[PDB]
RNA sequence: GUUACGCGACCCAGCGGUCGGCGUAACUUCUUAGAGGGACAAGUGGCGUUCAGCCACCCGAGAUUGAGCAAUAACAGGUCUGUGAUGCCCUUAGAUGUCCGGGGCUGCACGCGCGCUACACUGACUGGCUCAGCGUGUCCUACGCCGGCAGGCGCGGGUAACCCGUUGAACCCCAUUCGUGAUGGGGAUCGGGGAUUGCAAUUAUUCCCCAUGAACGAGGAAUUCCCAGUAAGUGCGGGUCAUAAGCUUGC
């Protein structure tokens, strides 16, 4: 068989997605690609498809779990977990020049699907209520 | 921000003196020279060490060090 | 040749981990199979304290803390064998519990 | 039984209080530490010092 | 191609100013399918030159802490401001925003040098993003107290600072820092 | 200060059925002030057009729902 | 007083049960894992104890 | 009278708190001439400037 | 969804006249000794559609609310949801509306006062009863 | 073809199978279904004449999930906020006599039983009709 | 833990679709935590005494993450109410020792400080849907019955990556009702009832229900805090705790 199973996240919520061989399946927890929550973020996880076509995602079945985060950081978690899948299985089985010409689509549009953002939560500190914020001072 | 301080540039220089024999143009390379020939208690340190004898390496090729 | 588990719990890693490796080599020229150790996640415990005795001053705290390894490592053998690999010399700081 | 996040606090509680009590016992020779070695078997508690045989 | 929600186009999108087209991104590079980009955009200068006019916008619509983090909610603003644009006027609303940043970018201010004021010039990032504060906060006391929504509100808005008018609240803001420059010159 | 019609009369209701529909905009914001009528006559009456199909319902929302001309 | 009322109000909870185990204070203690030591006694010993400061 | 000029050179930061900033433009009906200008908000060499009222040459704030 | 002819801009059932205008939940709110949780359950022991206005009840509908919510006992409305529950001089289990709340308010506070309770001494001086502290707060209408 | 429960829409689900639960009208709604606030943490009655209905409904969709769920594992799915006036909000739970009513009243359908461990599981006879009425959401766009 | 496989439900025929249904085969990607690795201003181009260094760009997870520790000299800074750390003084049996009972530390013409909740439609309400992370536990809690609610009564589990717990958290998201009116915004004040903790609840301990429905329509002069996962919104732990958060400390 002919399987790879990568991740990608956002802050805490962590999304493998397993890339078989198939006929066009893309679906998370179960659910379909088109019916997960929150759908204002809709076109976030359809830039993987709307952009390199289905046809690309034709001879794959891909079933992406998550956990952890937000909604909204979820959504972001699953987009990045598709678009890594999809270059390791163009590049383990598929022409090295495969990978990069959806590298290079994938690169000129949103840099975060693939290359994951570093930031997370800044630590509370004694001084005041968050980060950086400090309790208000007074004089007289 | 990157200045280097007195621990780095005298321990730089007295290893080029006593090693210039096997000191080349490459970090990693002088990076691997610099574990070999001294006791550095810190990697984070031996990076900057052998940054400063590779950015020395060049001055030393075109003309003499004060 | 049944189950005997035996956990190792010490506050630093460096006199565990040489009490751990001391023991999983013991059993191989023993020719005693062993599954590696397992890591538990570290427990760390987190007094945060006032750091002034009267309550003047600008309000600064003292973060203690002291976190604890755990590492469990689990033989296949009968209590005539396990016994004389735990009678060694043991670290000071590790604590070793043999389950049955 | 107790809990092993408790287990190792009451240790430390052991011998804070036993190098407490070395220090005002032992003052006046030359006293300076406890190692502790609580063992399922016998414990043995080390002192150490300067004039043994005032320790003695 | 990439249609912003579904539906809007970048391709006729003209700007028809010299200065104000370095500075206002919406093409087919910058074309993006939602406004919720997550992207890191303040943390090195003039990163915000390239960040697409349509979700600096949404960022914008977040004040008054009440609503500070709830960017969801101003995507289905900036959605259904839209809708109401193509309905009242015909045309994108793409377009539509690009002239009321053009026509609401104060392009003379005053600086400060006890009382007295110079008429300096504003740069040409300063402008679109001036035009981008007065236009959310136009469209935000206008539908406080209203039973006219916000969605409402933030269309009328834009159509009126489009046109030129003096209705707007941001119109008559960018003419009012002109003419307190042009008085102390 | 401002009352509004919980229920029309009708010489507004004459102007719901011809003045309305020719609006390039149609929503309840719009339509209940311009016939001075509480904001949740403007949703019933705008769900009674729209089921003669004399609307165009163009979006819907639980924030506002959006009408056009037919 | 005598054998029934010397002692005799209950203290099986409160402020009134609780001191610490080395100078005996009532105020400021750290129950948590049975610790026992008013706040100024703790950080005292914490060392001796073993909380090590890394924050 | 419509004027667009072009940022050549930015002459540091002037003021009493430093909030703007002096650039050398050249204008877009000649690129010989240039004028000294004070321009307000973060500004790059190559960006155009609008000009209202030319001819001003802006003494140090 | 057009206003009949005998539509009631204004409805006395009782003392207190109600607003038509409003929705039959929150009209009746206007009396006193009905709330919004009360006025609900009264309109649905008397199964009124609850999407209609204040003023298109007819009377023989208004007759038949004002009757459940004088007695509620008698709608299967438990005793755990009244106003007065274990009345201090019957024992009842009534819901007063509008002067019996009134009424009861002063009969509560005068006993409190006739037999000089601490609780009853508060409420003759003006000032918090439930035990607040009054170094800081309540200044309003003290001066 | 096939369609399970998580292939449809689950806002749409509850409203067909809430239809169902009240056309097979088998199901025990007890007796105080007019005077309740539905958790001590709302404030009103609920709108819905018959919530019951809604909220049997998607107490049957939760156990297709996650099953072994009993009453405390209820009141977890359906807390909310408690605004506490001038005090800030806390969750808080929903209420045992509804969601123990439910339960009960899905077990006297024969759509869930008891479980060998904590909860209850659904039946087969339960996961019968929900991908049947799943397929007629499905029918439906 | 994953994947594979074996059964099992269910759907409509496939070495199909779902399953936190069940069991075991390879495996560590995800989880855990060890060892090493990695970034040095190294590379390129500028600028610079061509030094020290600086700017920009490539490559890259990263081209200043955040803390802790922290000098000499001080201050009549605070703490004798943390100490069986302590000099001197005072008291020492009708006690300034100590216990017991009751009260007070909450007292309200008024002034100030840190906060909380708000002035609503970018909202409230009623449903529906769907996501955490630190951390604690002999006290934490699963499940079953009872009650409308707070709660009660049974059975179990966890001295804990084993149980609570896949911590089904809020805001958000979707659908309802409302309609610019101190309104269904706001929930102060206060009446009546119901539970729980405790030796004791009165000066309401908290908790719940029904009623009561105040100022407040964005705040004068002033002034605080803050530049990136930051401000703010939002909930959740820990500390204090028999009962317990509008606080603080962490997530
Ligand atoms: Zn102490």
């Amino acid at each position: 068989l002919q399987s790879v199973q990568v991740f990608g996240r956002k802050k805490t919520a962590t999304a493998v997605a397993h890339c078989k061989r198939g006929n066009g399946l893309i679906k998370v927890n179960g659910r379909p690609l088109e019916m997960i929550e929150p759908r204002t973020l809709q076109y976030k996880l359809l830039e993987p498809v709307l952009l390199l076509g289905k046809e690309r995602f034709a001879g794959v079945d891909i079933r992406v779990r998550v956990k952890g985060g937000g909604h909204v950081a979820q959504i972001y978690a699953i987009r990045q977990s598709i678009s890594k899948a999809l270059v390791a299985y163009y590049q383990k089985y598929v022409d090295e020049a495969s990978k990069k010409e959806i590298k290079d689509i994938l690169i000129q549009y949103d840099r975060t699907l693939l290359v994951a953002d570093p930031r997370r939560c800044e630590s509370k500190k004694f001084g005041g209520p968050g980060a950086r914020a400090r309790y208000q001072k007074s004089y007289r | 921000g990157r200045v280097r301080t007195k621990t780095v540039k005298k321990a730089a220089r007295v290893i080029i003196e006593k090693y210039y024999t096997r000191l080349g143009n490459d970090f990693h390379t002088n990076k691997r020279v610099c574990e070999e020939i001294a006791i550095i208690p810190s990697k984070k340190l031996r990076n900057k060490i052998a940054g400063y004898v590779t950015h020395l390496m060049k001055r030393i090729q075109r003309g003499p060090v004060r | 040749i049944h189950r005997i588990r035996i956990t190792l719990t010490s506050r630093n890693v460096k006199s565990l981990e040489k009490v751990c490796a001391d023991l999983i080599r013991g059993a191989k020229e023993k020719n005693l199979k062993v599954k590696g150790p397992v890591r538990m996640p570290t427990k760390t415990l987190r007094i945060t304290t006032r750091k002034t005795p009267c309550g003047e001053g600008s309000k600064t705290w003292d973060r203690f803390q002291m976190r604890i390894h755990k590492r469990l490592i689990d033989l296949h053998s009968p209590s005539e064998i396990v016994k004389q690999i735990t009678s060694i010399s043991i670290e000071p700081g590790v604590e070793v519990e043999v389950t049955i | 039984q107790i809990s092993k996040k408790r287990k190792f606090v009451a240790d430390g509680i052991f011998k804070a209080e036993l190098n407490e009590f070395l220090t005002r016992e032992l003052a006046e020779d030359g006293y300076s530490g406890v190692e502790v070695r609580v063992t399922p078997t016998r414990t043995e508690i080390i002192i150490l010092a300067t004039r043994t045989q005032n320790v003695l | 191609d990439i249609k912003l929600f579904g539906k809007w186009s970048t391709d006729d999108v003209q700007i028809n100013d010299i200065s104000l087209q370095d500075y206002i991104a919406v093409k087919e590079k910058y074309a993006k399918y939602l406004p919720h980009s997550a992207g890191r955009y303040a943390a090195k200068r003039f990163r915000k030159a390239q960040c697409p006019i349509v979700e600096r916008l949404t960022n914008s619509m977040m004040m008054h802490g009440r609503n500070n983090g709830k960017k969801l909610m101003t995507v289905r603003i900036v959605k259904h401001a839209f809708e109401i644009i193509h309905l009242l006027t015909g045309e994108n609303p793409l377009q539509v925003l690009v002239n009321a940043i053009i026509n609401s970018g104060p392009r003379e201010d005053s600086t400060r040098i006890t009382v007295r004021r110079q008429a300096v010039d504003v740069s040409p990032l300063r402008r679109v993003n001036q035009a981008i504060w007065l236009l959310c906060t136009g469209a935000r006391e206008a539908a406080f107290r209203n039973i006219k929504t916000i969605a409402e509100c933030l269309a009328d808005e834009l159509i009126n600072a489009a046109k030129g008018s003096s209705n707007s609240y941001a119109i008559k803001k960018k003419d009012e820092l002109e003419r307190v420059a042009k008085s102390n010159r | 200060k401002l009352n509004n019609l919980v229920l029309f009369d009708k010489a507004t209701y004459d102007k719901l059925c011809k003045e309305v529909p020719n609006y390039k905009l149609i929503t309840p914001a719009v339509v209940s002030e311009r016939l001075k009528i509480r904001g949740s006559l403007a949703r019933a009456a705008l769900q009674e057009l729209l089921s003669k199909g004399l609307i165009k319902l163009v979006s819907k929302h639980r924030a506002q729902v959006i009408y056009t001309r037919n | 007083g005598h054998q029934q009322l010397y002692w005799s109000h209950p203290r099986k909870f409160g402020q009134g049960s609780r001191s610490c185990r080395v100078c005996s204070n009532r105020h400021g203690l750290i129950r948590k894992y049975g610790l026992n030591m008013c706040r100024q006694c703790f950080r005292q010993y914490a060392k001796d104890i073993g909380f090590i400061k890394l924050d | 009278p419509i004027k667009l000029a072009r940022v050549t050179k930015v002459l540091g930061r002037t003021g009493s708190q430093g909030q703007c900033t002096q650039v050398r433009v050249e204008f877009m009906d000649d690129t010989s001439r240039s004028i000294i200008r004070n321009v307000k908000g973060p500004v790059r060499e190559g960006d155009v400037l609008t000009l209202l009222e030319s001819e001003r040459e802006a003494r140090r704030l | 969804l057009v206003i009949p002819e005998k539509f009631q801009h204004i409805l006395r059932v009782l003392n207190t006249n109600i607003d038509g205008r409003r929705k039959i939940a929150f009209a009746i709110t206007a009396i006193k000794g009905v709330g919004r949780r009360y006025a609900h359950v009264v309109l649905r022991k008397a199964d009124i559609d609850l999407t209609k206005r204040a003023g298109e009840l007819t009377e023989d509908e208004v007759e038949r609310v004002i009757t459940i919510m004088q007695n509620p006992r008698q709608y299967k409305i438990p005793d755990w949801f009244l106003n007065r529950q274990k009345d201090v001089k019957d024992g009842k289990y009534s819901q007063v509306l509008a002067n019996g709340l009134d009424n009861k308010l002063r009969e509560d506070l005068e006993r409190l006062k006739k037999i000089r309770a601490h609780r009853g001494l508060r409420h003759f001086w003006g000032l918090r009863v439930r035990g607040q502290h009054t170094k800081t707060t309540g200044r309003r209408g003290r001066t | 073809p096939g369609v399970t429960v998580k292939d449809v829409n689950q806002q749409e689900f509850v409203r067909a199978l809430a239809a169902f639960l009240k056309k097979s009208g088998k199901l025990k709604v007890p007796e105080w279904v007019d005077t309740v606030k539905l958790a001590k943490h709302k404030e009103l009655a609920p709108y819905d004449e018959n919530w019951f209905y809604t909220r049997a409904a998607s107490t049957a969709r939760h156990l297709y999930l996650r099953g072994g769920a009993g009453v405390g594992s209820m009141t977890k799915i359906y807390g909310g906020r408690q605004r506490n006036g001038v005090m800030p909000s806390h969750f808080s739970r929903g209420s045992k006599s509804v969601a123990r009513r439910v339960l009960q009243a899905l077990e006297g359908l024969k759509m869930v039983e008891k479980d060998q461990d904590g909860g209850r599981k659904l039946t087969p006879q339960g996961q019968r009709d929900l991908d049947r009425i799943a397929g007629q959401v499905a029918a439906a766009n």
